[PDB]
C-alpha cells in the first residue's frame, strides 16, 4: 500500500542542488535544496528550536518535502508527524499537547544491560519465618549446562503463584523488571500424560544465569509520561490507572528539570546518546492564537527540536483572535522565528512527469497517449486530482480486457468522476436547490 | 430474525454486471446509471485494497440516492470487510476530541485477520472415569469412523469437571489450551429418568477422523486493537464509553506490529470503507486533520454524501462548494446524481412498495408518482405504508387511488404545512 | 441414554458415610410455670423458661 | 431516656456486687 | 393515589370501528382531522414492520399536541413501551448530544422474554443413597440415585436425583430437617435455612428460618420479563456484582454512557435475534415521543435522519411549536417550524386546527369533570367566554383556585362570581404583557 511512498529522499546532489528527477521527487528544486540545509542542521546536533515554514498553495509538495526530510535523516532519528488539529484536546490542556510533542520529538538511545534467569524449575521451597510472612524462596533451575539453586524475594514467589506454576516446568525470570513468565512445562514430560492442557517447550539452553546488553532507543516523552504515570509489578498504585487515569499534565519541574538532569547523568557517564528529531507540524495555519503565542517560548527553549511548519493559506483571519489577519494564518511575532521556504506551483511538464512517477509506483502501466491526455486534463484542474485518475483507470482497463490504459479509458474515468472546480459550477448553477 | 425493515433495507447491492455496467432496476437499484457505475468502480477498487488514502464524494439533490448508493455499496461489499457508517455529527463527543474520534472511525474500518492453525479433538463422549482422592481419570470419545480411550491428566480432569460434561455429549478438546466446547448432545438421555429435567434434544455425532486439523480465524479491527492495547482495564473494546488512546505509546506501536505481522504472514491486510454521511457537520479542524489522515497506508477509503451547495463552512465564515474547504476537496473526486425522472420515481415507488408487501393498483402507482414528482420522493415512499393501512382497516385487498388520496389529505409533506403556517404560532 | 454412577471404591460403608445423619428436629414451646403463657425467654439463673 | 445523669455515675462508684452461681433443678 | 395531572383526562383517540373520529369521546374533543391522522400511525406501530418512521405534530401552542400525543400510549396500551422526552434532555455534561438520541432510540424498543422453570421447596426429611451393584471392580457399592423426601404444607413426597446432585448436596454442607431449593433444569441447589415451623426455638440467631413452604413440592410458573434494549445495553455496559475488581469500582458515579456500536452489532442486539428466532423472546417495538423537538441542536437534527434510516429504530412523534424560526445552532437560516427542510422532508405533518369557543368549552367541562369540580352552567359559560379572549390554558386553569374560593365561601359548585373574582386576582400572558409595556 502506497499513499505518499513515492517520496524517498530530497533527491539532492552532493553540492546540495536538487536533482531534477530523483528520489521520486520532481519540481520544487529550490525548496528541496533549501531543505538540504535543514537536514544538515538537524544532523549537526548543535542547534535547538529552529523553525521552518513550508509555505505554498495547496498540493505543492510541502508535505512531500517534509516526509522526504524524514526519509533523508533515516529511521534512526525520531520523527513526529503532527497535525495542527491535535492541540484542541478535551482531556488535557491545549499547551500540554505542544509541550509533550516537543519533548516527544527528542530521542534518547540508551544502551542497557540486564540479567535473566531461566531453565527448568526443580523445586520451590518458600523459606518460612516469623515476622508470620514468608521470608524467602529457594528455587532450583536445571538447564542444559547445569542446575543451580537461587534465593529470590517473596514478590517473585507471589508472581509465580499468580502464574499457577508447578514443580518441573519451564519459566522465564527477569530480575530488573521482576516479571516472571510461564513458557510452559518441560518438554521431557510430554510422554507422562496422554493429553494435557500444558504446553511443552524444550529445556532452555545456555547457563541458568545469563546477561546481555540491549541497545534501546526511546524518547524523552516516554520517560516523562512514565514518571508522571508510574507503573510497576505487584503494587496497588496501579489503582491510579483505573479511577485516576486521565491524560497527565507533567509539571514544569518534571517535564523540565529532573528528567533532563537524570538524562544528563546517563549521558555524561557514557551510557546514553542524544539524537535530535524533527517536529513536522502540518496544517499549522489553523492553530489557536494561544498556541502561536506559546510557540514563542516553546521554540526559544534550548531543548526544543528543529520544527518544520507547513502553511497553506495566503492571508486569512487568525483563529482565536476573530478580528486580526496575518499572512499564512500565523501571527507576525511567530512568523519572525521561522525560516520560510517557498514551494513553486507545478508547471504542465512538471505535472506530467509527476503523474508519470506516481503511475509506476503502484504498479500501473499507462500508455504515452493516456499520459499526455492526463496532462491536458490536469492543466485545467489540480495536480492531486489528475494524479488520482490512475487506479480507477487501471481497474477499468482490467475490465475491458486491455492490459494497458488508453485514451478512452481515462476519458470515461474523467467523465464518471468530477473535481472540486468542475463540481462547484454545477452547484452555482443550481444554487437554490442544494440544502 | 425480527429486525423490522428500514428505509434502506430494499437495496441488496449495486445492480452491476461483471463489467461494472449498471442495470436499470436490478438488485433494488433503480436508475442513476452514472453514479452507480462510479460507485461500482470505487467498490472494485475497494475489494482490491492495494492503495489506501483515497476518497470519493457523492453529491446531488436531496433525496436522489446518496445514502442509498452508500447502503448498496455496503451490502455488495458483504462481511469479512469492515464497513463503518457515521454521520458528520457523531464525532462531536465530550469524552474525546474531534481528531481522536476521526482516528477511531478510520481505524475501526481496518481489519486484521490472524489465521491460527490449532489442532483439536472432536468426538462423542462415551465414558468418563475420574478418581477423586491428585485426582486422575480417563475419557473415551467416539466418532462415526473410530473410537479411542484417553488417560486424562490432572488439568484436563479439572477442565472437564468445570464443564462437568457427561456421556453422550459432543465436545471439542483444544489440545493446546484444553478448552471444552460442547456443541450439544448425541442420541442419549435419562440421567436417572426418575428425577426432574428439561426436554431432551439430540444432534448427529461428528464424522471423519476423531482428531483433525481445522482452521480458526480471529478478525478484529485496528481500532479494537489500539483500544484493548490502550490501557490495562481488562476486557476493553466494549467498556460502554471510554477511549483515550495515546498517539505514540500505542498507536504507532500497533501500526508497526501490524506491519511486522504482514511481513511474516500472520495477518496481512483487509481495508474497509468509512461512509461519512452528512460530512458538512464536521468542523474546520476535522477537515484540517482529514487532510493528513488520508496520507497513510492505514487510511481506508471514505464515502461522503453532501446535500449542501455554496454555503459557509461550519466553524468559520468561509464560503466554499459542498460546504467543504478546497484543501480537503482537492483529493476526493465527486460523483453527480441526476434527479429521478417520472419512470424512475415510478419504478422506485413500485420496488419500495413490493418490499413492504403491499399491492397497489395501476392508478395508485400513477397518482403516487404524480405526488412524488410534485413533492419529494421520500414523502411518496412514506405514503406507501400509510395508504396501506386504511385499506386493511376497511378490509381491502390492494391500495386504491382513493386510499392514497385520503392519506394524502390526512398528512402534509413539506409545503402544505408551511403554506398553512399563516397563524404566527411562535418565533 | 446416558446414566451416571458414583462409586466409593475405598469401601461401600462410605456410600452411607457421606449421606449420613438424618437428625430431624423435635422441639416444642416450653410453656412458662408462672402464667402458663408461651415462653419467650430463659432465665440464665434458674434456666426456667418464662414469658413475662 | 437513659442519658445516665451525673449523680448516677457517682453512685455507681460504690463497691461492686458479687457474681451469681446458678445451679437449680426444679419446675 | 390519583394525584390528578394536567393530562389525566385523555383516555384515547376516541375513534370508532371504521376509523372515524367521534366529536367527543375518550376525553378528547374536536381535532377529528388530527385524531384520525395520528390514528393510522397507531396501526403502523401495531404492525411491527416499519422502522424509522416519523410523524410531526405541528401546530400553534396549546392546540393539543401533547394531548393527543400521549393518548396514543393509551390506545396502544401500556404493554408496548412508550419513551417520552423533551428536546432539552439531549444537552448533558457526561454524554455527547447525538448519543442521548441513540440511547432513547433503543429505550423505546422493548423486548419481552418468557422462561419456564420447575421449582422445588419443602423440608428435606431424609436423603438416603440408592445402591448400584458394584459398577466398577470389587471396591464398593455406588450411588446410582439419591432418595430425597421433601415435606410441604400440601404433602410429603420422595424423589430421586442424580449422583452429581448428591455431590453438590454433600459439598453444600446441608443437613436434614431443613428447607432446600432445587431446580432440575439447571441443577443448582439453593438453601432457604431450616424450617421455622418446627426447627427453631426462641433462639436469637437470624438464620432466616423459612416457614414450611406452602404449596406443592413441585411447581412450575413461566417467568415473564419485560426488558428494553436500553436496559440490557446499560447492563452489559455497567456490570454489577462484588468481584472482578474492574466491577468493584462502585465508588465512582460511572454515568459513562455512549455505548459503542461494537456492543450493539455484537451483544444484546444479536442475542435478541437468537432468542426471538429460538422462540424465547418477542420483540415489542414501542414509541419514541420527542416533544419540543425545536430545541435539538443542528448536530442533533443531522444525526436524527441518520438514526431514522436504520432498520432498528422505533416510530417518532415530533411536536413542533415554533413557526418559521431560526434553527438553534446556526445563523441566518429561516427553516419552517424551526426544523431543517431536510428533516421536514422526512416527517408526515399533522396540522391541528384552532379550537372554537364550543370546543374549548367542552374541553373545560372535561377537565373540570376530571379534577372533580362541580362547575355550574353559568360559571362554565363565563369561563368559555373569557377563554375565547386568551388561550385555552389560562381558561381551563381557573378551576382549582375558583373551587377553593367556592369552598371557602360555603359552596359546593363554582358560581359565576367565583371565576370573576379569580379572573381579577390572576391574569393571562397578554394582560401582564400590556401592564409591563405600560410601565418602564
Ligand atoms: N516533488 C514532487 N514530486 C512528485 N510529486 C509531488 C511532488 N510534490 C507534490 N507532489 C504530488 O502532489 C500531491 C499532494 O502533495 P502535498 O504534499 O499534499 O502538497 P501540499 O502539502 O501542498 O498539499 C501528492 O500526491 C504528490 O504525488
Ligand atoms: N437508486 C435507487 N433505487 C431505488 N430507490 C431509491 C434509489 N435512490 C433513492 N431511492 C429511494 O429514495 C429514498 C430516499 O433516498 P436517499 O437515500 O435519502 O437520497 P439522498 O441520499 O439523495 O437523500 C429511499 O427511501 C429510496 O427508496
Ligand atoms: N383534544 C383535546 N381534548 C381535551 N382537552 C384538550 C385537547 N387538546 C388540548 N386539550 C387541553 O389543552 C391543554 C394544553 O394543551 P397541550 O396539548 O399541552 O398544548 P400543546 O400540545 O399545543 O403544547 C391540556 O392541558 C389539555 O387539557
Amino acid at each position: 500500500i502506497a499513499s505518499h511512498s513515492h517520496v524517498k529522499g530530497l533527491g539532492l546532489d552532493e553540492s546540495g542542488l536538487a536533482k531534477q528527477a530523483a528520489s521520486g521527487l520532481v519540481g520544487q528544486e529550490n525548496a528541496r535544496e533549501a531543505c538540504g540545509v535543514i537536514v544538515e542542521l538537524i544532523k549537526s546536533k548543535k542547534m535547538a528550536g529552529r523553525a521552518v515554514l513550508l509555505a505554498g498553495p495547496p498540493g505543492t509538495g510541502k508535505t512531500a518535502l517534509a516526509l522526504a526530510i524524514a526519509q533523508e535523516l533515516g529511521s534512526k532519528v525520531p520523527f513526529c508527524p503532527m497535525v495542527g488539529s491535535e492541540v484542541y484536546s478535551t482531556e488535557i490542556k491545549k499547551t500540554e499537547v505542544l509541550m509533550e510533542n516537543f519533548r516527544r520529538a527528542i530521542g534518547l538511545r540508551i544502551k542497557e544491560t540486564k540479567e535473566v534467569y531461566e531453565g527448568e524449575v526443580t523445586e520451590l521451597t518458600p523459606c518460612e519465618t516469623e515476622n508470620k510472612t514468608i521470608s524467602h524462596v529457594i528455587i532450583g533451575l536445571k538447564t542444559a549446562k547445569g542446575t543451580k539453586q537461587l534465593k529470590l524475594d517473596p514478590s517473585i514467589f507471589e508472581s509465580l503463584q499468580k502464574e499457577r506454576v508447578e514443580a518441573g516446568d519451564v519459566i522465564y525470570i527477569e530480575a530488573n523488571s521482576g516479571a516472571v513468565k510461564r513458557q510452559g512445562r518441560c518438554d521431557t514430560y510430554a510422554t507422562e500424560f496422554d493429553l494435557e492442557a500444558e504446553e511443552y517447550v524444550p529445556l532452555p539452553k545456555g547457563d541458568v544465569h545469563k546477561k546481555k546488553e540491549i541497545i534501546q532507543d526511546v524518547t524523552l516523552h516516554d520517560l516523562d509520561v512514565a514518571n508522571a504515570r508510574p507503573q510497576g509489578g505487584q503494587d496497588i498504585l496501579s489503582m491510579m490507572g483505573q479511577l485516576m487515569k486521565p491524560k497527565k499534565t507533567e509539571i514544569t519541574d518534571k517535564l523540565r528539570g529532573e528528567i533532563n538532569k537524570v538524562v544528563n547523568k546517563y549521558i555524561d557517564q557514557g551510557i546514553a546518546e542524544l539524537v535530535p528529531g524533527v517536529l513536522f507540524v502540518d496544517e499549522v495555519h489553523m492553530l489557536d492564537i494561544e498556541c502561536f503565542t506559546y510557540l514563542h517560548r516553546a521554540l526559544e527553549s534550548s531543548i526544543a527540536p528543529i520544527v518544520i511548519f507547513a502553511s497553506n493559506r495566503g492571508n486569512c483571519v487568525i483563529r482565536g483572535t476573530e478580528d486580526i489577519t496575518s499572512p499564512h494564518g500565523i501571527p507576525l511575532d511567530l512568523l519572525d522565528r521561522v525560516m520560510i521556504i517557498r514551494t513553486m506551483l507545478y508547471t504542465p511538464q512538471e505535472m506530467k512527469q509527476i503523474i508519470k512517477i506516481r503511475a509506476q509506483t503502484e504498479g500501473i502501466n499507462i500508455s504515452e497517449e493516456a499520459l499526455n491526455h492526463l496532462g491536458e486534463i490536469g492543466t485545467k484542474t489540480t495536480l492531486r486530482y489528475s494524479v488520482q485518475l490512475l487506479t480507477p483507470a487501471n481497474l477499468l482497463a482490467k475490465i475491458n480486457g486491455k492490459d494497458s490504459i488508453e485514451k478512452e479509458h481515462v476519458e470515461e474515468i474523467s467523465e464518471l468522476f468530477y473535481d472540486a472546480k468542475s463540481s462547484a459550477k454545477i452547484l452555482a448553477d443550481q444554487q437554490d436547490k442544494y440544502m | 430474525r425480527i429486525e423490522r425493515i428500514g428505509a434502506h433495507s430494499h437495496i441488496r447491492g449495486l445492480g452491476l454486471d461483471d463489467a461494472l455496467e449498471p442495470r436499470q432496476a436490478s438488485q433494488g437499484m433503480v436508475g442513476q446509471l452514472a453514479a452507480r457505475r462510479a460507485a461500482g468502480v470505487v467498490l472494485e477498487m475497494i475489494r482490491e485494497g492495494k492503495i489506501a488514502g483515497r476518497a470519493v464524494l457523492i453529491a446531488g439533490q436531496p433525496g436522489t440516492g446518496k445514502t442509498a448508493i452508500a447502503m448498496g455499496m455496503a451490502q455488495a461489499l458483504g462481511p469479512d470487510t469492515p464497513f463503518t457508517a457515521i454521520a458528520g455529527s457523531e464525532i462531536f463527543s465530550l469524552e474525546m476530541s474531534k481528531t481522536e474520534a476521526l482516528t477511531q472511525a478510520f481505524r475501526r474500518s481496518i481489519g486484521v485477520r490472524i489465521k491460527e492453525e490449532t489442532e483439536i479433538i472432536e468426538g462423542e463422549v462415551v465414558e468418563i472415569q475420574i478418581d477423586r482422592p491428585s485426582k486422575v481419570g480417563k475419557l473415551t470419545l467416539k466418532t462415526t469412523e473410530m473410537e479411542t480411550i484417553y488417560d486424562l491428566g490432572t488439568k484436563m480432569i479439572e477442565s472437564l469437571t468445570k464443564d462437568k460434561v457427561q456421556a453422550g455429549d459432543v465436545i471439542t478438546i483444544d489440545k493446546a489450551t484444553g478448552k471444552i466446547s460442547k456443541l450439544g448432545r448425541s442420541f442419549t438421555r435419562a440421567r436417572d429418568y426418575d428425577a426432574m429435567g428439561s426436554q431432551t434434544k439430540f444432534v448427529q455425532c461428528p464424522d471423519g477422523e476423531l482428531q483433525k486439523r481445522k482452521e480458526v480465524v480471529h478478525t478484529v479491527s485496528l481500532h479494537e486493537i489500539d483500544v484493548i492495547n490502550s490501557r490495562t482495564q481488562g476486557f476493553l473494546a466494549l467498556f460502554s464509553g471510554d477511549t483515550g488512546e495515546i498517539k505514540s505509546e500505542v498507536r504507532e506501536q500497533i501500526n508497526a506490529k501490524v506491519a511486522e505481522w504482514r511481513e511474516e504472514g500472520k495477518a496481512e491486510i483487509i481495508p474497509g470503507v468509512l461512509f461519512i454521511d452528512e460530512v458538512h457537520m464536521l468542523d474546520i479542524e476535522s477537515f484540517s486533520f482529514l487532510n493528513r489522515a488520508l496520507e497513510s497506508d492505514m487510511a481506508p477509503v471514505l464515502i461522503m454524501a453532501t446535500n449542501r451547495g455554496i454555503t459557509r463552512i461550519r466553524g468559520t465564515s468561509y464560503q466554499s462548494p459542498h460546504g467543504i474547504p478546497i484543501d480537503l476537496l482537492d483529493r476526493l473526486l465527486i460523483v453527480s446524481t441526476t434527479p429521478y425522472s417520472e419512470k424512475d420515481t415510478k419504478q422506485i415507488l413500485r420496488i419500495r412498495c413490493e418490499e413492504e408487501d403491499v399491492e397497489m393498483s395501476e392508478d395508485a402507482y400513477t397518482v403516487l408518482t404524480r405526488i412524488g414528482l410534485e413533492t419529494s420522493l421520500r414523502y411518496a415512499i412514506q405514503l406507501i405504508t400509510a395508504a396501506s393501512l386504511v385499506c386493511r382497516k376497511r378490509k381491502g385487498t390492494e391500495v386504491q387511488v382513493d386510499d392514497i388520496k385520503r392519506v394524502y389529505s390526512l398528512f402534509l409533506d413539506e409545503s402544505r404545512s408551511t403554506q398553512y403556517m399563516k397563524e404566527y404560532q411562535d418565533a | 441414554c446416558s446414566r451416571t454412577f458414583i462409586t466409593f471404591s475405598d469401601d461401600a460403608t462410605f456410600e452411607e458415610w457421606f449421606p449420613q445423619g438424618r437428625p430431624p428436629k423435635v422441639p416444642v414451646r416450653e410453656v412458662c410455670p408462672v402464667t402458663h403463657r408461651p415462653a419467650l425467654y430463659r432465665d440464665p439463673v434458674t434456666d426456667i423458661p418464662y414469658a413475662t | 431516656r437513659h442519658r445516665l445523669s451525673r449523680r448516677v455515675l457517682l453512685e455507681v462508684a460504690t463497691a461492686p456486687d458479687p457474681p451469681p452461681r446458678p445451679k437449680p433443678v426444679k419446675m
